RNA sequence: CUCAC
DNA sequence: TATAATGGGGGATGCA
DNA sequence: TGCATCCGTGAGTG
C-alpha cells in the first residue's frame, strides 16, 4: 500500500486473506470451486 | 493528506510508533493544558472561529507539527514513567 | 390531446381480468352465493365430505352456509378486525344402534373474505395470499444418477396427503421399494394385492430379465394375508402383526382418500401418463373383502418398457409446467380448512366414547377452536400470507400475480438449486422470463403472464390462434405446456393479409425449440407479443431494445413508484397503462349510462338511466400499508353525461384513466462536474419549484394506556414539571389538535404512570425537599415524536374502555392514534428511476441558471450521465428520449407496443415534424442563427454528425433527426462542445427516501443479556460492527480503536459510563475494562460444567467479576 | 404446566371461563364480551373480575421468538445519561452539605432518608440529638430555608428535574 | 459527450457477414440432409462458425469505429476506460451473438439483432434464459466465497 | 493483569462453590406480587438483591448495610448487578452425563 | 503434513480461535478435558477478550516507546545527576 | 431410542 | 435437553409450536451464537448511517456529514464545547437544549464546528470486503440529509450511487484518532494492499474528460 | 419481503 | 376416595 | 456407509 519495507506489527494474516477473499466475493458478483479446492 | 506525512514516515522505523507517539504527545499535551508545547507563537496551529484566529483544540494536529519540528525524542527505554509523570506534572501544572 | 399509437399486429381478445387468478379461486372455494343444492364437491365442500362423517354414535354432516360480515371492509381495517363471515353447519347426529336423530346447526367460526380487488383483512391490516408453485402430483420416470442404465419411477402425491414411492430396480434384476426411508422388495407388496405368478407373466411377459427377475419364489408360497402381515412386520419394528392392525395401518397410509390423496390434476396425470383410468385419488382400494390394485400395476410395465426400447416411454423433465402446478388461494385456504377440521374430528372422536353415548347433540360434541386456530394461524402466520405491496396500484398488481415456489409444501432455501431457478422453454406465455427478484430469491418467486392464466387443474394457460392450412382463425385456443408441445407455432408478427399468413416463411416453435417452417406447415400462431410478458414488464416501451438484467430492474422499480401529487402518464406508452388502472380498482368507474348529478371531493352523486341516483364516496387521503397515500380526485363536472365504461375519479398515482407512476421531464444525457458520477442524477430547482416529484406520506403513532399493578394510566393534558410551551398543540384531554406542525420532541399524546418502589431515593427526597416542591407518584410517560419524523396531525382515534362499541384486549384501558402525514419535496438523497433501469441518487439540486438550457431559453430538468448508459446496455430509454423530443414540441403522446413499436425511421419522421415547430417558429420570429450554434455545428461536422456544405438550418436538422440539440451552459453562456441529446423522459421517483433512512446514534437502548444496544432505527439502535469491520480495523492495525469499538462503545458499561461522563467534562476516555457480553459468556460456559479460569502469568486465577461471584 | 404456576383452585375457575365463554361463543354466533361472561358465571361475576381473571391468566411467551427480545431494551441498568446527572445531583448537593453544617445537613438526611433509606419522623430524630420535635422543625425550616437562598444565586439545582 | 440511438453505428460489413454464415450455415446442412456429416459434427461446426463470425462483425465494429468516427462517443468511453467493452459495444452494434440454453448448452440459433435494432420475443426469451442462469450463479457462489474468506481469516489471523 | 485463559472440567465440588444455594422448586415469580418465589428460578435469598442495596422485606434499605444478610426474608444487600453473575445449582438424586462427553 | 485451512484452523493451539470458528461443541470438550491454557497469542483471542490487539500500534515492538520534549528530557537528567 | 416405544 | 437440545432423538418443543427450545449449546455455538454474535463484533455507540452521494467538490481527506448526524454523533464533546463558552448553564441544560428540535439556537451550529476541528470519522460500507472496506474522512458539515463521499474512494468501497448507504464512527481517544489520522486516512492509502497498485485513480467523468 | 454489493 | 376401565400417534466433506 | 456439520455482510419494514 505504500510501496515500502513493511512497518513492524502489520496485520499480515488478516491483510492476506482479505486480498485473496475480496476478488474472489467481488468477481463472483471452474474459478473459485477449484480455489476453494486447492 | 497530512502535512508532511511522508517526513514522519521518514522519522520511524514502523509508522505504528509513529503512530504512538502522536497519541502520547496528544495525551501529553491535553492534559498539561498545551503548556508544555515546544511550538512558538508562530508556529501554534490555529482555527478561525466567527471571532479569530485561535489555538487549535485538536492535541493530535499538535503533535504532529511538533514532531515535525524535531523538538520531541523518541524511543524506548529512556526514562522511568513515574518519574517523567512528576517532573512534567511539577513543571507544568493541571 | 393527439395520442399517436403504432404497431400493426391485430390483436383478438384483451387481457383476461388481471387479479382472476385469485377471485375465480377463492370464490370457487368458497360458492357462497351459489346454492347448497348446487355445489359441485370441490372446495370447502370437498373438505366436508372427507372430514365427514364421523365414525366412532355417527355424526354426518348435512350442508352449510356463509353468512354476511359483522364488520365492514373498512371498519375492520379501521378496528384492527378481520373481515371475515360467520361460518354455520348443520349437523345430525344418528344413534347406529338405537336410531336416535338429533340436528342441530353448529357455529364454527369465522371465515375470512376476499375483498373486490383479490386481498384481505386480517387484524386491521391488508394482505396477500400468493399462489404457490410445486410439483405437480401423478408418476414420473427419472434416471437414476448413480445407474445410468436404469431408472427410478416415483409416486408423488399431494403435500402432506401421502408419502412419496420409489421403484428402484436394485442390482439384482428384480424392482425394490422406497416409503418412509424404509427399503423392501417390491414383490412381497405385489403378492398381497392378489397377484398370482400367472398374473405377472400373462399382463407383462416380454423380458425375461425383468418379468421373470420379478418372479421370487419364496415370497409367492403365501396367502395376501400372509404376505400383508411380514410386510406389516416389515415396516413397523415393535408392533404385532394383527391382522386388524395390519390393513388398518396399510389402508389407512396407501388406500384410505383421507390421510392418501392424489392430485385431481395428478389422478389424470397418472391416468395419461400410464394410458389408464382411475377411479379414485388413491393407490389402491379396499373391495370386496381384499385389497384391489389400480396403480402399481400399470406404474410397473411402464418403469420396465422403459428400460427396454419401447416407444410412447419417456422421461419426464420436472422443472416442466406440464409436471408443475399451480396452488391457488383457494386451494392453499382449503388445505388449511381440512387440517382444522380434522383435528376437530378428533375431539368429537374423543367425546363421542366419553359423557353419555344418548344424551348429547352436534352442539355440545362438536369443538371448533383447531379450526379456528387452523384458519386463523394459515392468515396471521404463513410464509405464503404476505403483508399486501400497495405503494402504487400497480404494486398490489404484481403482489397478487406473483408465484412462490417458497412456503410449507415448497422448497427451503437451501433446497433451493440451479435447476429450478431457471427459465424453462415451457415458461414460455405463462411465467415472466424477465420479472424475478435479484439475489437470493431469483429464479423461485416469479409471476404470471399477461394472457397466462391458471385451470381447474393447477395447469397454466396460454392462448394461441388457431391456423389452418394458412387461414388465421379468431378461434383462440388456450393450451396448456404439454398441450402446447403437441403443435407448430408461429409467432404473432409474422406477414399477414387479413386472416391469411403472407410470409413466404415463417419463424415457428416446435416443443419451445425455434425452427424457420412454411406457411402451410403452420397450426397455430402467438396471440400477442405481449403475452410472453409479465404486467411491469409490459410497461416498458421499447423493450426489444434493452438488456434483461436492466429491465428486470425496470419492472421491479416500477413496483416501487410513490403516487405522486402531480403525477402523469408517460409521454411513450405501450397500452396496458390504462387496463391496469382498470382492474387495479384505484380509479372509479361509471356502472350504467346517465348523468353526474353531484360532484365533490368527498362524494360524487350519478342519476343513472336507470332513474337511480347512486352516491360513489371517494377514498380521501387513506394512508396504505407502506405509508404512500391512496387518495381519489374527481375527474367530472356537475351535469356531465356519461356512458358505461367512463371514468368519474382518478386513484392516486393515475391520470385521466392512464398508469402515472413518475412524471414526465425534460433530460439532458450529459455528464455535469461530477455529480453525475455513478449513477447519481442532478435536478433543477424548477422541478421543487412547481411541486414536480412530491407526494404525501402518513404515518400512524398508535398508544396504550393500561390498568397496573401500580394504579391506571390516564390520558391526561397534565404532565408533571412541564410547560405550556409544550403543551400549546394538545387539547383538553392530552390529545394533539387535529391540524397542527408536530416536530421530534413534540407530545403527540400526553400520558402518566406510577412509579414503583422508585419512589424517589433520598438524594431525590431531599431535592424535593429543597426546591419545595414535593414529589409526584404520576411519572411522565408521553409519546413523543421520533427523530427524524413530522409532520400535520390529521386525524385522531380515541378508543376506550366503557365506551359503546369498543372492548380491548385484557388489561389495556384506552389505546389512541394519531395520525401524521406530511407532504415530502425531492430534496439530496431520493431515488429516481425510469423504466429501462436507469435509477440514482439526486446529488446536486441546481438553480435555474446553472441548468443547461436550449438556445430559446427553456432550461432542462435532468442531467443524466451517459457513462450509465453502454454497460447497462438498456437503449430503450434512449428510444424513448429522442421520441420524447418529439412529443415535447407537437404535443404529442405515444403508444408503442411492446416488440411491436415505433421503429426508427417513424421516430425520424415525427422528428422532422417536431423541428420545424422548434426552428421555423424562430426563422420568422425576426431570428437567424446564432454564432455559438455555427461553432458547434463546426464541431459536430468534424464529428460526422453533420453533411458539409449546408445551410445551418438543413445541418441542425440533421442533428434534430439524430435527438441532439446546441445546448447553452447556464454558468457561462458558452455552448458545449457538442451536440447533446435532450429529449422528455418519464421519471419515477421511488420509496427509498433520506428522511427514512438518515440515522444516528449517541447513547440508546441496550439488550438485556448482552448489554449491548439494539438493532434499528425504530428502536434507535447503534451500527453492527460486524466480524468483517473487525477484520478492516485490524488489517489497520487501528487497535485503540478497534479497542474502544469491543468496549466503550459497545457493552463495557463501566467503561461507557466513564467514558460518556469523561467526554461530557473534557477529558480523555479512560481505559476500558472487561466486557460484559465476556462475562455472559463465562456463565454461559460455567452453566454447561466448564470452568473457565482468567490467569495472570503466574497461572494465579484472576476475577474479572470483581469478588461477586464469589463466596 | 404453567411457566407462572397457578394455585389448582384459580386455574379450575380460568378453565371455568374458558367452558362458559365457549359455550357462549357456540350459541351467540360470534365471540362473547366480557359482561355476556359474567352474566352467564353467575352472581358475584362482573366484567371487571372477568378481565383481571383473564389478565392473570395470560401465558408468558418466549424471547428467542423467530429474536423477539433483540427489540427488548434494558430498563433497569442506568444508561451513562442517567448515571451522568445521578452523579452530577450527589455533587451539587454536597454543595449544600457544606454551606450548611454538620448537624443541620444531618437532620435533613434522617428526615428524607438519605441515610437509612427511611424518612424518621422529627420524632425519632429528637433522640439523635435530644431536641423535642420544634427544635428539630426550627432545625429542618433553617437548612431548608438557607438552601433555598443558596438557590437562585448558584441557580444549579433547577433543571434537576 | 452524449448518448443517441445514433451513436450506435452498425458497420456495413455486417450484412456481408451474416450472408457468408448463412450459406456456410446452408452449406453444413447440405452435409447433414444428405447424411455426409453427424448431428454432433454439424452441431459443432454451427457453433465454431458463428463464433468466429461474431468475432468478425466485432472486429469490423471497432475498426469502423476507429477510422470513421474516432470521436463516437461508445467509442470513446470504450477505448479510454471509462466505461463498456468491446463484447457490451458488439452486443450494442454489431449482434447479441449466441446465447445459453438452461442445461449449459448453446443455441445453434443465433441472435442477429442488436439493441439499436431491435430483438423478436424469440430472441428476448432465449437470452432469458442466460441471464437467469447468471444470476443464480452469482446468488448460489457469493455464500461459497464469503465462507472461503472467513476461512483464510480464521486460518491466518495469527 | 490477565495473560492467560484456562478451560476446564468442573467438578460436582466446584459446581456447589459456585453456587449460593440450591434451587429446590421449578417456581418463577409470584403469580400476584410479581415477587420472586423462595427458593425458585429466580429466589432473591440464592441470586442476589433485585435492586441495589436492598432487601425483600425492605428491612435493610441502602448502603450503610453491605454484605449483612437479612433475617426475615434472608437477602443480602450489594450491588444488584450480581444477578448477573452469582451462580445457582441443583442436586440431583441419580448423576447424569454431559451429554457433550458422550455423544 | 499438509493441513486444510478448516482443519488447520480448528486445530491451533489456541482453543478460543477455535471454538470462535467452527465445531465449539467438538473444540471445547477436548480443550476442557485437557486442561487447556489460551496463551492469548493471536488476534480474535483478544478481540473476544476485548483486549488489545497484538498488532499495529498494540504489538509490543511499539507498545512502550515514549516522547519526551528536550527541554524536559534534560530538566529530570540534572536531579539525577548528584544527590 | 424411543422412550414411548421402550417404556411400552 | 438442558445442555445441548436437539442432539440426541427430537428436540423438546413448548406446547402448540415447532419450535426447539435455546439450550446453552444453541445459545453459544452457531452464526447466532455468542461468539459470532456478540464477541467477534457488537453493535456499537456513536455510529450513524445514511444513503450516501457524489461530492466532487471535496477533497481526497473529506467526507460530507450531515449537521443532523453530526450533532448526535458528537453530542458529548458538544454538551462540553457549549458549557466552555456559555450558549448553556451546564451540561444537563445543554443536552436538554437539543431535546426538541425546535429549542437549537444558531449558535450550537458554530460550536459543533469549533468541536470537531482536526478529528476525523470513519466512513465504512458492507460488505467490508477487504481493509479500504473502512476509510478515514475530515467531516465536512453539509445541509440535507445524505452523506458526500469523495469520487476517487468509490472504487475501494464499490460504491456506486444507485441507492446506497454508508455507517459512520467516530473514533473518541487521542489514541483512536491518530490511529485513523495516520493510518486510516485515506489520502495515506492510495495504492492496493493486495498488489501494490494505485486504487485511488482516475476513472469514469475524470478519465473522460482528460 | 425490500435496499447495497 | 369404590360399576369397570390395563401397550401412542441439497451437498459436500470429514471421520468410525 | 451412517452421522454430524458447515454453508458471505450491513440495513428497512410489519
Ligand atoms: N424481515 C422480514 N420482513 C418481512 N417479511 C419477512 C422477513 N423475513 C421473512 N419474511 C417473510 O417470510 C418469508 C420468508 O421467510 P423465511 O422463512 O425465508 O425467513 P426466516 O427463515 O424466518 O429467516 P430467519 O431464520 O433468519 O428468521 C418471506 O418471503 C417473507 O414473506
Ligand atoms: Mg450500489
Ligand atoms: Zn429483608
Amino acid at each position: 500500500s505504500m510501496a515500502r519495507p513493511v512497518s513492524i506489527g502489520e496485520a499480515v494474516g488478516i491483510v492476506a486473506a482479505q486480498s485473496i477473499g475480496e476478488p474472489g466475493t467481488q468477481l463472483t458478483m471452474q474459478g473459485l470451486p477449484r480455489v476453494i479446492e486447492l | 493528506a497530512e502535512p508532511g506525512i511522508d517526513k514522519l514516515f521518514g522519522m520511524v522505523d514502523s509508522k505504528y510508533r509513529l503512530t504512538v507517539v502522536v497519541a502520547k504527545r496528544a495525551q501529553q499535551l491535553l492534559r498539561h493544558g498545551f503548556k508544555n508545547t515546544v511550538l512558538e507563537p508562530e508556529e501554534r496551529p490555529k482555527m478561525q472561529t466567527l471571532e479569530g484566529l485561535f489555538d487549535d483544540p485538536n492535541a493530535v494536529t499538535w503533535a504532529m507539527k511538533e514532531l515535525l519540528t524535531g523538538r520531541l525524542v523518541f524511543g524506548e527505554n529512556l526514562v522511568p514513567e513515574d518519574r517523567l509523570q512528576k517532573e512534567m506534572e511539577r513543571l507544568y501544572p493541571v | 390531446m393527439e395520442i399517436k399509437r403504432f404497431g400493426r399486429i391485430r390483436e383478438v381478445i384483451p387481457l383476461p381480468p388481471l387479479t382472476e387468478i385469485q377471485v375465480e379461486s377463492y370464490r370457487r372455494a368458497l360458492q357462497a352465493d351459489v346454492p347448497p343444492e348446487k355445489r359441485e364437491n370441490v372446495g370447502i365442500q370437498a373438505a366436508f365430505r372427507e372430514t365427514f362423517p364421523i365414525e366412532e354414535l355417527v355424526l354426518d354432516f348435512l350442508e352449510y352456509r356463509l353468512g354476511e360480515p359483522p364488520f365492514p371492509q373498512d371498519e375492520c381495517r379501521e378496528k384492527d378486525l378481520t373481515y371475515q363471515a360467520p361460518l354455520y353447519a348443520r349437523l345430525q347426529l344418528i344413534h347406529k344402534d338405537t336410531g336416535l336423530i338429533k340436528e342441530d346447526e353448529v357455529f364454527l367460526g369465522h371465515i375470512p373474505l376476499m375483498t373486490e380487488d383479490g386481498s384481505f383483512i386480517i387484524n386491521g391490516a391488508d394482505r396477500v395470499i400468493v399462489s404457490q408453485i410445486h410439483r405437480s402430483p401423478g408418476v414420473y420416470f427419472t434416471p437414476d444418477p448413480a445407474r445410468p442404465g436404469r431408472y427410478i419411477a416415483s409416486i408423488i402425491p399431494l403435500p402432506k396427503r401421502g408419502p412419496w414411492i420409489d421403484l428402484e430396480v436394485e442390482p439384482n434384476g428384480v424392482v425394490s421399494m422406497k416409503v418412509n426411508k424404509r427399503k423392501f422388495p417390491l414383490v412381497l407388496l405385489l403378492r398381497v394385492l392378489g397377484y398370482d405368478q400367472e398374473t405377472l407373466a400373462r399382463e407383462l411377459g416380454a423380458y425375461g430379465e425383468l418379468v421373470q427377475g420379478l418372479m421370487d419364489e419364496s415370497v409367492f408360497a403365501m396367502r395376501p394375508e400372509e404376505a400383508l402381515i411380514r410386510l406389516f412386520t416389515l415396516l413397523r419394528p415393535g408392533d404385532p402383526p394383527k391382522r386388524d392392525k395390519a390393513v388398518a395401518y396399510v389402508y389407512g397410509l396407501i388406500a384410505d382418500p383421507r390421510r392418501y390423496d392424489l392430485g385431481e390434476a395428478g389422478r389424470y396425470k397418472a391416468e395419461e401418463k400410464l394410458g389408464i383410468r382411475l377411479s379414485g385419488r388413491t393407490l389402491a382400494r379396499f373391495e370386496d373383502g381384499e385389497f384391489k390394485d389400480e396403480v402399481f400395476l400399470p406404474t410397473l410395465r411402464y418403469l420396465f418398457a422403459l428400460t427396454a426400447g419401447v416407444p410412447g416411454h419417456e422421461v419426464d423433465d420436472i422443472d416442466h409446467l406440464g409436471n408443475r402446478r399451480i396452488r391457488t388461494v383457494g386451494e392453499l385456504m382449503t388445505d388449511q380448512f381440512r387440517v382444522g377440521l380434522a383435528r376437530l374430528a378428533r375431539g368429537v372422536r374423543e367425546r363421542m366414547l366419553m359423557g353419555s353415548e344418548d344424551s348429547l347433540t352436534p352442539a355440545k360434541l362438536v369443538n371448533s377452536r383447531p379450526l379456528e386456530a387452523a384458519i386463523r394461524e394459515f392468515f396471521s402466520r404463513s410464509q405464503l400470507s404476505q403483508f399486501k405491496d400497495e405503494t402504487n396500484p400497480l404494486s398490489s398488481l404484481r403482489h397478487k400475480r406473483r408465484i412462490s415456489a417458497l412456503g410449507p409444501g415448497g422448497l427451503t432455501r437451501e433446497r433451493a438449486g440451479f435447476d429450478v431457478r431457471d427459465v424453462h422453454r415451457t415458461h414460455y406465455g405463462r411465467i415472466c422470463p424477465v420479472e424475478t427478484p435479484e439475489g437470493a430469491n431469483i429464479g423461485l418467486i416469479t409471476s404470471l403472464a399477461a394472457y397466462a392464466r391458471v385451470d381447474e387443474l393447477g395447469f397454466i394457460r396460454t392462448p394461441y390462434r388457431r391456423v389452418v392450412g394458412g387461414v388465421v382463425t379468431d378461434e383462440v385456443v388456450y393450451m396448456t405446456a404439454t398441450e402446447e408441445d403437441r403443435y407448430t407455432i408461429a409467432q404473432a408478427n409474422t406477414p399477414l393479409e387479413g386472416n391469411r399468413i403472407a410470409a413466404e416463411r415463417v419463424v415457428a416453435r416446435r416443443k419451445g425449440e425455434p425452427v424457420i417452417v412454411s406457411p402451410e406447415e403452420v397450426e397455430f400462431m402467438d396471440v400477442s407479443p405481449k403475452q410472453v410478458f409479465s404486467v411491469n414488464t409490459n410497461l416498458i416501451p421499447f423493450l426489444e431494445h434493452d438488456d434483461a438484467n436492466r429491465a428486470l430492474m425496470g419492472s421491479n422499480m416500477q413496483t416501487q413508484a410513490v403516487p405522486l401529487i402531480r403525477a402523469q402518464a408517460p409521454v411513450v406508452m405501450t397500452g396496458l397503462e390504462e387496463r391496469v388502472v382498470r382492474d387495479s380498482l384505484a380509479a372509479l368507474y361509471a356502472e350504467e349510462d346517465g348523468e353526474v348529478a353531484k360532484v365533490d371531493g368527498n362524494r360524487i352523486v350519478v342519476r343513472y338511466e336507470d332513474g337511480r341516483l347512486v352516491e360513489y364516496p371517494l377514498r380521501r387521503f387513506y394512508r396504505s400499508n407502506q405509508g404512500t397515500a391512496l387518495d381519489q380526485r374527481p375527474r367530472v363536472v356537475v351535469g356531465q353525461r356519461v356512458r358505461k365504461g367512463d371514468l368519474l375519479a382518478d386513484g392516486p398515482a393515475s391520470e385521466n384513466g392512464f398508469l402515472a407512476l413518475g412524471q414526465n421531464v425534460l433530460v439532458a444525457i450529459m455528464p455535469f462536474d461530477g455529480y453525475n458520477f455513478e449513477d447519481a442524477i442532478v435536478i433543477s430547482e424548477e422541478l421543487l419549484k412547481r411541486d414536480f416529484y412530491t407526494s404525501i406520506h402518513i404515518e400512524r403513532y398508535e398508544i396504550e394506556a393500561r390498568d397496573t399493578k401500580l394504579g391506571p394510566e390516564r390520558i391526561t393534558r397534565d404532565i408533571p414539571h412541564l410547560s405550556e410551551a409544550a403543551l400549546r398543540d394538545l387539547d383538553e384531554e392530552g390529545v394533539v389538535r387535529i391540524g397542527a406542525e408536530v416536530k421530534p420532541g413534540d407530545i403527540l399524546v400526553g400520558r402518566t404512570s406510577f412509579k414503583g418502589e422508585s419512589e424517589p431515593t433520598p438524594e431525590e427526597r431531599l431535592l424535593r425537599s429543597i426546591f419545595g416542591e414535593k414529589a409526584r407518584d404520576v411519572k411522565d410517560t408521553s409519546l413523543r415524536v421520533p427523530p427524524g419524523e413530522g409532520g400535520i396531525v390529521v386525524r385522531t382515534v380515541r378508543l376506550r374502555r366503557g365506551d359503546p362499541g369498543v372492548e380491548l384486549k385484557p388489561g389495556v384501558r384506552e389505546v389512541v392514534r394519531v395520525y401524521v402525514a406530511q407532504k415530502r419535496k425531492l430534496q439530496v438523497g431520493d431515488k429516481l428511476a425510469n423504466r429501462h433501469g436507469n435509477k440514482g441518487v439526486v446529488a446536486k439540486i441546481l438553480p435555474v441558471e446553472d441548468m443547461p438550457h436550449l438556445p430559446d431559453g427553456t432550461p432542462v430538468d435532468v442531467i443524466l450521465n451517459p457513462l450509465g448508459v453502454p454497460s447497462r446496455m438498456n437503449l430503450g430509454q434512449i428510444l424513448e428520449t429522442h421520441l420524447g423530443l418529439a412529443g415535447y414540441f407537437l404535443g404529442q403522446r405515444y403508444i408503442s407496443p411492446i416488440f411491436d413499436g415505433a421503429k426508427e425511421p417513424e421516430i425520424k419522421e415525427l422528428l422532422a415534424q417536431a423541428f420545424e415547430v422548434y426552428f421555423g417558429k424562430r426563422k420568422g420570429e425576426g431570428f437567424g442563427v446564432d454564432k455559438r450554434e455555427v461553432e458547434v455545428l463546426r464541431r459536430a461536422e468534424k464529428l460526422g454528425l453533420v453533411t458539409p456544405g449546408k445551410t445551418p438550418e438543413e445541418q441542425l436538422k440533421e442533428l434534430f433527426l439524430q435527438g441532439k440539440v446546441v445546448l447553452y451552459d447556464g454558468r457561462t453562456g458558452e455552448p458545449i462542445e457538442g451536440p447533446i441529446v435532450v429529449g422528455q423522459m418519464f421519471i419515477m421517483k421511488l420509496y427509498h427516501m433520506v428522511e427514512d433512512k438518515m440515522h444516528a446514534r449517541s447513547t440508546g437502548p441496550y439488550s438485556l443479556i448482552t448489554q449491548q444496544p439494539l438493532g434499528g432505527k425504530a428502536q434507535f439502535g447503534g451500527q453492527r460492527f460486524g466480524e468483517m469491520e473487525v477484520w478492516a480495523l485490524e488489517a489497520y492495525g487501528a487497535a485503540h480503536t478497534l479497542q474502544e469499538m469491543l468496549t466503550l462503545k459497545s457493552d463495557d458499561i463501566e467503561g461507557r459510563n466513564a467514558a460518556y461522563e469523561a467526554i461530557i467534562k473534557g477529558e480523555d476516555v479512560p481505559e476500558p475494562s472487561v466486557p460484559e457480553s465476556f462475562r455472559v459468556l463465562v456463565k454461559e460456559l460455567q452453566a454447561l460444567a466448564l470452568d473457565v479460569q482468567t490467569l495472570d502469568e503466574k497461572d494465579n486465577p484472576v476475577d474479572i467479576f470483581e469478588g461477586l461471584a464469589s463466596k | 404446566a404453567r411457566t407462572i404456576r397457578i394455585p389448582v383452585h384459580m386455574v379450575e375457575t380460568i378453565n371455568k371461563l374458558s367452558r362458559t365463554a365457549r359455550q357462549l361463543q357456540q350459541e351467540l354466533g360470534r365471540e362473547p364480551t366480557y359482561e355476556e361472561i359474567a352474566e352467564a358465571m353467575g352472581p358475584g361475576w362482573d366484567a371487571k373480575r372477568v378481565e383481571e381473571t383473564l389478565k392473570i391468566a395470560q401465558e408468558p411467551v418466549s424471547l428467542e421468538t423467530p429474536f423477539y427480545g433483540d427489540f427488548i431494551p434494558d430498563e433497569h441498568l442506568p444508561s451513562p445519561v442517567d448515571a451522568a446527572t445521578q452523579s452530577l445531583l450527589s455533587e451539587e448537593l454536597e454543595k449544600a452539605l457544606s454551606k450548611l453544617s454538620e448537624r443541620e445537613a444531618m437532620v435533613l438526611k434522617l428526615r428524607k432518608g438519605l441515610i437509612d433509606g427511611r424518612e424518621h419522623t422529627l420524632e425519632e430524630v429528637g433522640a439523635f440529638f435530644g431536641v423535642t420535635r420544634e427544635r428539630i422543625r426550627q432545625i429542618e425550616n433553617k437548612a431548608l430555608r438557607k438552601l433555598k437562598y443558596h438557590e437562585s444565586r448558584t441557580r444549579k439545582l433547577r433543571d434537576f428535574l | 459527450i452524449t448518448i443517441g440511438i445514433d451513436d450506435a453505428v452498425i458497420p456495413e460489413e455486417k450484412k456481408q457477414y451474416l450472408e457468408e454464415a448463412d450459406r456456410k450455415l446452408l452449406q453444413i446442412e447440405q452435409a447433414y440432409e444428405m447424411g455426409f456429416l453427424t448431428d454432433r459434427e454439424r452441431y459443432d461446426q454451427i457453433l465454431q462458425l458463428w463464433t468466429e463470425t461474431t468475432e468478425k462483425v466485432t472486429q469490423a465494429v471497432f475498426k469502423n469505429f476507429e477510422e470513421n468516427y474516432p470521436f463516437n462517443p461508445l467509442y470513446v468511453m470504450a477505448q479510454s476506460g471509462a466505461r463498456g467493452n468491446p463484447q457490451q459495444i458488439r452486443q450494442l452494434c454489431g449482434l447479441r451473438g449466441l446465447m445459453q440454453k438452461p442445461s449449459g448448452e448453446t443455441f445453434e440459433v443465433p441472435v442477429r439483432s442488436s439493441f439499436r435494432e431491435g430483438l423478436t420475443v424469440l430472441e428476448y426469451f432465449i437470452s432469458s434464459h442466460g441471464a437467469r442462469k447468471g444470476g443464480a450463479d452469482t446468488a448460489l457462489r457469493t455464500a461459497d466465497s464469503g465462507y472461503l474468506t472467513r476461512k483464510l481469516v480464521d486460518v491466518t489471523h495469527e | 493483569e490477565v495473560r492467560k485463559v484456562r478451560i476446564a472440567l468442573a467438578s460436582p465440588e466446584k459446581i456447589r462453590s459456585w453456587s449460593y444455594g440450591e434451587v429446590e422448586k421449578p417456581e418463577t415469580i409470584n403469580y400476584r406480587t410479581l415477587k420472586p418465589e423462595r427458593d425458585g428460578l429466580f429466589d432473591e435469598r440464592i441470586f442476589g438483591p433485585i435492586k441495589d442495596y436492598e432487601c425483600a422485606c425492605g428491612k435493610y434499605k441502602r448502603q450503610r448495610f453491605e454484605g449483612k444478610v437479612c433475617e426475615r426474608c434472608g437477602v443480602e444487600v450489594t450491588k444488584s448487578i450480581v444477578r448477573r453473575y452469582r451462580m445457582g445449582h441443583i442436586e440431583l438424586a441419580t448423576p447424569a452425563a454431559h451429554i457433550w462427553f458422550v455423544k | 503434513l499438509l493441513m486444510g485451512v478448516t482443519k488447520s484452523a480448528l486445530s491451533t493451539k489456541s482453543w478460543l480461535s477455535a471454538a470462535s470458528f467452527q465445531n465449539t461443541t467438538h473444540v471445547l470438550t477436548e480443550a476442557a478435558i485437557a486442561g487447556k491454557k489460551d496463551e492469548l497469542i493471536g488476534l480474535k483471542e483478544n478481540v473476544i477478550l476485548g483486549r488489545l490487539i497484538p498488532a499495529g500500534t498494540g504489538s509490543d515492538f511499539v507498545r512502550f516507546t515514549q516522547v519526551v520534549d528536550q527541554k524536559t528530557l534534560k530538566a529530570i537528567e540534572e536531579a539525577r545527576k548528584e544527590a | 431410542s424411543d422412550p414411548v416405544r421402550q417404556y411400552l | 435437553a438442558l445442555l445441548d437440545n436437539g442432539r440426541r432423538g427430537a428436540p423438546v418443543t413448548n406446547p402448540g409450536s415447532d419450535r426447539p427450545l435455546r439450550s446453552l449449546t444453541d445459545i453459544l455455538s452457531g452464526k447466532q451464537g455468542r461468539f459470532r454474535q456478540n464477541l467477534l463484533g457488537k453493535r456499537v455507540d456513536y455510529s450513524g448511517r445514511s444513503v450516501i452521494v457524489v461530492g466532487p467538490q471535496l477533497k481526497l481527506h473529506q467526507c460530507g456529514l450531515p449537521k443532523r448526524m453530526a450533532l448526535e454523533l458528537f453530542k458529548p464533546f458538544l454538551l462540553k464545547k457549549m458549557e466552555e463558552k456559555g450558549i448553556a448553564p451546564n451540561v444537563k441544560a445543554a443536552r436538554r437544549m437539543l431535546e426538541r428540535q425546535r429549542d437549537i439556537k444558531d449558535e450550537v451550529w458554530d460550536a459543533l464546528e469549533e468541536v470537531i476541528h482536526g478529528k476525523v470519522v470513519l466512513l465504512n460500507r458492507a460488505p467490508t470486503l477487504h481493509r479500504l472496506g473502512i476509510q478515514a474522512f475530515q467531516p465536512v458539515l453539509v445541509e440535507g440529509q445524505s452523506i458526500q463521499l469523495h469520487p476517487l474512494v468509490c472504487e475501494a468501497f464499490n460504491a456506486d450511487f444507485d441507492g446506497d448507504q454508508m455507517a459512520v464512527h467516530v473514533p473518541l481517544s487521542s489514541f483512536a484518532q491518530a490511529e485513523a489520522r495516520i493510518q486510516m486516512l485515506s489520502a495515506h492509502n492510495l495504492l492496493s494492499p493486495a498488489s501494490g497498485e494505485p486504487l485511488a485513480k482516475p476513472s469514469r467523468d475524470i478519465i473522460l474528460g482528460l
